[PDB]
RNA sequence: AUGAGGUGGCAAGAAAUGGGCUACAUUUUCUACCCCAGAAAAUUUAGC
C-alpha cells in the first residue's frame, strides 16, 4: 500500500487487573520433530521472539531417540529434540509467548511446556496448631 | 520488598487481533 | 495467467504476502528456488509444480522483519519480573514453595492428555518451621520423597482427574504433614 | 475423589465387607478416569448386590 | 524414487505428530489420511496431478493437493467449497484445501 | 539444451530472486552474499533430507547449469589458438611452452598432478600416453636447474598430498596446588571409560575409582595389564598414578585404564619412547566391538 | 438332506530311517561373595 493505508487501527483491549500475576521461576519448552532443519528453524524463531520480548532463553539439545522395528523389511522412526528454558517471566509475558510460540508450530513437531511456578506457604502450615 | 506484578488478561482472539493489526493489506492480490 | 510474483517490487512488504502460516504457493514466492536430486547431467527441479517444496513447513511467514514486527505489537500484553528476586537465591527465600504441571501440544482433534492433570510440589524442609523431633518424624513419614543432599521434599500428585484438584491435593497432603510431623502420640515414647 | 468412606456407612462397620469395601473405596480414591458419580454408582451397585446376598 | 528415499530425497506426504515418541493416537490419524485420501481422489477424478500433502498443526487440517488446469474453475470451486464443508463437519474440525493447478503432469524421469 | 538467452533469462532472474531475498531476510542487498543466500534459503525452507543436494537451493545460474560450451573461434571463422587444428590446442601449447624452457635452460611430501585432474585445468579430454609424456617433460625439467620461474611452473602441477606422519600428539603438563605436575589422558575399551591422571613423580601408588589397585582387580590378568605400560618404559615405582573407570566389565575396564595410563605417561617420556610405545600397541584405541 | 437328531463302535501293530523337545557333573553342584572361602559328590554345524 503507498497511499490507501488504515487511518486508525483498533489496538485489542489489555486490561490491568486487580489480583496479582503468577511467577514464573522457570519454564521449559521441549520441543519434538522428526527433522532437524525444522527444529533449528523454529529454534532461531523463539530465541528471536525471547530476545523482543526481554525474556532470558537458553537453549540445548537434547539426545535424540530412534525407535526401530521389524515386520527383512526394517523401519525406523526418528525423534529429535530442542530445548528451550526461559527463566524469570511472570504470567502474562509466559502467556502471551507461549500463544505467540505455540500458534507458529510447524506440522509435525510436538511442544511439551513445563511451568514451575512458584508459591508462598500457606497460611494454614506456618505455625504448629495449638 | 517483592512487589508482585498485577494480571493484565485479555479477549481470547486479543493476540491475533493484534497481530492482525501488524499487517497490511497485499496490494497485488485478489481477495482472500 | 501470469504469476503475480512479476508484479512484486525490490522494496515490498514482505510481511504482508504472507502473513500467517501458508503452503508454499509457487506463484506467490518470488525465490526462483530449487529443490530435487538432479537426474544425469540435470538440474534441481523447478518450483512450478514441485511437491517437494509443498512438503516443507515453510518459515516465510516468519522473517525477522515480520518477527520483530510481531514482538513489538505483542510487548502490551507483558507484565514486569519482579525486579527484587535477582536470582535463584531469593526465589528460594520468598517463595519456598515451587509447583511443576506441563502443558502438551500435538495436532488433532482432541486437546485432551492425560499426563496433563500431574502435578510436582518441591519444598526445602529448612524453610518449614520444624524442630528436631518435628522433623526426624516428617522425614520417616515422607520416606524417598526426601532426598537428604538436597533437603528437599517432592510430593507429586496425579489422583484426581484435573490438575487444580491434584494441586489442592498436594497442598492438603503438605498441611497435614507437618501437622502429624509437630504431633507427638502416646505411642512415640516407645523410640 | 479421595475420601470415599462416606459411602460406606450403610456397609457393616467391622466384619470382613468393612474390609472389602475399604479395598474398593481406596481403588476408587485412586481414578483419575472417573467422575464422582460413576464411583459411587459403583459403590450403589455393591450396596445393592450385598443387600440381597 | 524408491521407498528407501523416504527421509534421504522424498519426503512424507503427511505431516502430523502423532508418530512422535510420547504422542498418541497414530492409528487414528492414520485412519483419518486414507479416508481423505480415497475422498480426494474420488471427488476430483483426472484432476489430481500428484499425491495430496496433509498438514496438521492444532485442530487445522490442510489439504495440498495439485490439480491440473483441465477442469472449469468454477466446478473447482464448487468442488473445494463442497469438500471443505463435508470433511469439517466429518472430522469436526476446521478443514481447509490448498489447490495448486498445473498445465500437465510435472514428469521427472522415464522409468 | 540450455540456449545462451535462456541463461541470461535465468541470470536476471536470480538476481531479482537474490535482491528479495535480501528484502526479506532484512538485509542490505549491496552486500547480500551467497552463503547468506544459503544461510536464509535454510531457515526459510528448512529440509531435514540427508542428501545435501536433496535439499531446497538457490544458486547462481552458472553454478547450476554446466554449459562447458567454449567458442574457440569469432564471425569470420579464424580460430583463435594458434594450435586451433591439432584439436588439443590447450594441451600442445603447455607442451610448446615446456620445450621451450627446457630449450633456454639448455642454453644456460607432494605428488604429481594426477590425469582427470589435469585434464579438469586443460578441459580437453587426454589419453594415458600423452599424460606420461607430459609428466616425462616436467620431471626432465625440475632435473636441470630449474630457476625460481620454472619452479613456481611445476609447482602449478604439483600437489601436497603425499605423506602424513603419526606422532602421537602429547598432552600437556598441568600442575596441582600442591605444586606437583600431573597429566591427564582418557581411553576407552568396549563400553568402559577411563580417565587417568599420571603424576610425574611418585612411588607406584595407582588408586582406581579410590581404591587400590590390587584390590579394585583381584584378577591377576588386569594387573598385569596395568603393569604393561610402565614397565616397557623401565618406571615401576615413579609415578602415581589416580583414574577413574566406568562402564563395562573386568577386562574392559583395565584396558581403558591401561590406555589412558599409556597416553598419559607420554608426556614423561622421550619421543623415542613414545614412538616405542606406539609401535607396541599401548597407545591406539581398540576398535573391536559386538555386532 | 452336503440339514437336525438318536443307538453302538472307532481309541490300530511292527520296524529302518528323517526331524524336534528335555536332563546329561568335577574346568561340576550348593552357600557366602562377585573371583585368596567352606561343604557335597558318520555326516553335519560354524570358522573369515
Ligand atoms: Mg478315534
Amino acid at each position: 500500500l503507498h497511499v490507501d493505508v488504515p487511518k486508525d487501527l483498533t489496538k485489542p483491549v489489555v486490561t490491568i487487573s486487580d489480583e496479582p500475576d503468577i511467577l514464573y521461576k522457570r519454564l521449559s519448552v521441549l520441543v519434538k520433530g522428526h527433522d532437524k532443519a525444522v527444529l533449528d528453524s523454529y529454534e532461531y524463531f523463539a530465541v528471536l521472539a525471547a530476545k523482543e520480548l526481554g525474556i532470558s532463553i537458553k537453549v540445548h539439545e537434547p539426545p535424540r531417540k530412534i525407535e526401530r522395528f521389524t515386520l527383512r523389511v526394517q523401519y525406523e522412526m526418528r525423534t529429535l529434540y530442542r530445548c528451550l528454558e526461559l527463566e524469570h517471566l511472570t504470567g502474562s509475558t509466559a502467556d502471551v509467548y507461549l500463544e505467540y510460540i505455540q500458534r507458529n508450530l510447524p506440522e509435525g513437531v510436538a511442544m511439551e511446556v513445563t511451568k514451575t511456578q512458584l508459591e508462598q506457604l500457606p497460611e494454614h502450615i506456618k505455625e504448629p496448631i495449638w | 520488598e517483592v512487589v508482585i506484578p498485577k494480571k493484565k488478561t485479555w479477549d481470547k482472539v486479543a493476540v491475533l487481533q493484534a497481530l492482525a493489526s501488524t499487517v497490511n493489506r497485499d496490494t497485488t492480490a485478489v481477495p482472500y | 495467467l501470469p504469476p503475480r510474483t512479476e508484479k512484486m517490487a525490490v522494496d515490498q512488504d514482505w510481511p504482508s504476502v504472507y502473513p500467517v502460516a501458508a503452503p508454499f504457493k509457487p506463484s506467490a514466492v518470488p525465490l526462483p528456488v530449487r529443490m530435487g536430486y538432479p537426474v544425469k547431467k540435470g538440474v534441481p527441479m523447478a518450483k512450478e509444480g514441485n511437491l517437494e517444496l509443498l512438503k516443507i513447513p515453510n518459515f516465510l511467514h516468519l522473517t525477522p522483519v515480520a518477527i520483530k514486527k510481531h514482538c513489538e505489537a505483542l510487548k502490551d500484553f507483558c507484565t514486569e519480573w519482579p525486579a527484587a528476586l535477582d536470582s535463584d537465591e531469593k526465589c528460594e527465600k520468598h517463595f519456598p514453595i515451587e509447583i511443576d504441571s506441563t502443558d502438551y501440544v500435538s495436532s488433532g482433534p482432541s486437546v485432551r492428555n492425560p499426563r496433563a492433570r500431574v502435578v510436582v510440589l518441591r519444598v526445602k524442609l529448612s524453610s518449614l518451621n520444624l524442630d528436631d523431633h518435628a522433623k526426624k518424624k516428617l522425614i520417616k513419614l515422607v520416606g524417598e520423597r526426601y532426598c537428604k543432599t538436597t533437603d528437599v521434599l517432592t510430593i507429586k500428585t496425579d489422583r484426581c482427574p484435573l490438575r487444580r484438584q491434584n494441586y489442592d491435593y498436594a497442598v492438603y497432603l503438605l498441611t497435614v504433614l507437618y501437622h502429624e510431623s509437630w504431633n507427638t502420640e502416646e505411642w512415640e515414647k516407645s523410640k | 475423589h479421595i475420601f470415599l468412606e462416606k459411602h460406606l456407612e450403610s456397609f457393616p462397620k467391622q466384619g470382613p465387607i468393612r474390609h472389602f469395601m475399604e479395598l474398593v473405596t481406596c481403588g476408587l480414591s485412586k481414578n483419575p478416569y472417573l467422575s464422582v458419580k460413576q464411583k459411587v454408582e459403583h459403590i450403589e451397585w455393591f450396596r445393592n448386590y450385598f443387600n440381597e446376598k | 524414487h524408491a521407498p528407501h528415499y523416504i527421509a534421504h530425497r522424498k519426503g512424507w506426504l503427511s505431516l502430523h505428530t502423532g508418530n512422535l515418541d510420547g504422542e498418541d493416537h497414530a492409528a487414528e490419524r492414520t485412519v483419518e489420511d486414507v479416508f481423505l485420501r480415497k475422498f480426494m481422489w474420488g471427488t476430483f477424478p483426472g484432476c489430481l496431478a500428484d499425491q495430496l500433502v496433509l498438514k496438521r498443526r492444532g485442530n487445522q487440517l490442510e489439504i495440498c493437493a495439485v490439480v491440473l488446469r483441465q477442469l472449469s474453475p468454477h466446478k473447482y470451486y464448487f468442488l473445494v467449497g463442497y469438500s471443505e464443508t463435508l470433511l469439517s463437519y466429518f472430522y469436526k474440525c476446521p478443514v481447509r484445501l490448498h489447490l495448486q493447478t498445473v498445465p500437465s503432469k510435472v514428469v521427472y524421469k522415464y522409468l | 539444451t540450455y540456449t545462451e538467452d535462456f541463461i541470461k533469462k535465468q541470470i536476471e532472474e536470480f538476481n531479482i530472486g537474490k535482491r528479495h531475498l535480501a528484502n526479506m531476510m532484512g538485509e542490505d542487498p549491496e552486500t547480500f552474499t551467497q552463503e547468506d543466500i544459503d544461510r536464509a534459503i535454510a531457515y526459510l525452507f528448512p529440509s531435514g533430507l540427508f542428501e545435501k543436494r536433496a535439499r531446497p537451493v538457490m544458486k547462481h545460474p552458472e553454478q547450476i547449469f554446466p554449459r562447458q560450451r567454449a567458442i574457440q573461434w569469432g564471425e569470420d571463422g579464424r580460430p583463435f589458438h594458434y594450435l586451433f587444428y591439432t584439436g588439443k590446442q590447450s594441451y600442445y601449447s603447455l607442451m610448446h611452452d615446456v620445450y621451450g624452457m627446457l630449450l633456454n635452460l639448455e642454453k644456460h611430501g607432494s605428488r604429481w598432478l594426477i590425469k582427470e585432474e589435469l585434464e579438469e585445468m586443460l578441459v580437453e579430454k587426454l589419453s594415458d600416453l600423452d599424460y606420461m609424456q607430459f609428466i616425462r617433460l616436467l620431471e626432465k625439467l625440475l632435473t636441470s636447474q630449474c630457476g625460481a620461474a620454472e619452479e613456481e611452473f611445476v609447482q602449478r602441477f604439483r600437489r601436497s598430498v603425499t605423506l602424513e606422519s603419526k606422532k602421537q600428539l602429547i598432552e600437556p603438563v598441568q600442575y596441582d596446588e600442591q605444586g606437583m605436575a600431573f597429566s591427564k589422558s582418557e581411553g576407552k575399551r568396549k563400553t568402559a571409560k577411563a580417565e587417568a591422571i599420571v603424576y610425574k613423580h611418585g612411588s607406584g601408588r595407582i588408586k582406581v575409582n579410590g581404591i587400590d589397585y590390587q584390590l579394585y582387580f583381584p584378577i591377576t590378568q588386569d594387573r598385569e595389564q596395568l603393569m604393561f605400560p610402565f614397565h616397557f618404559v623401565d618406571r615401576l615405582g615413579k609415578h602415581d598414578v589416580t583414574c577413574t573407570v566406568s562402564g563395562g566389565g573386568r577386562s574392559a575396564q583395565a584396558g581403558a585404564i591401561r590406555l589412558a595410563m599409556a597416553k598419559a605417561l607420554c608426556s614423561f617420556v622421550t619421543e623415542d619412547e613414545v614412538e616405542w610405545m606406539r609401535q607396541a600397541g599401548l597407545l591406539t584405541t581398540d576398535p573391536r566391538v559386538r555386532e
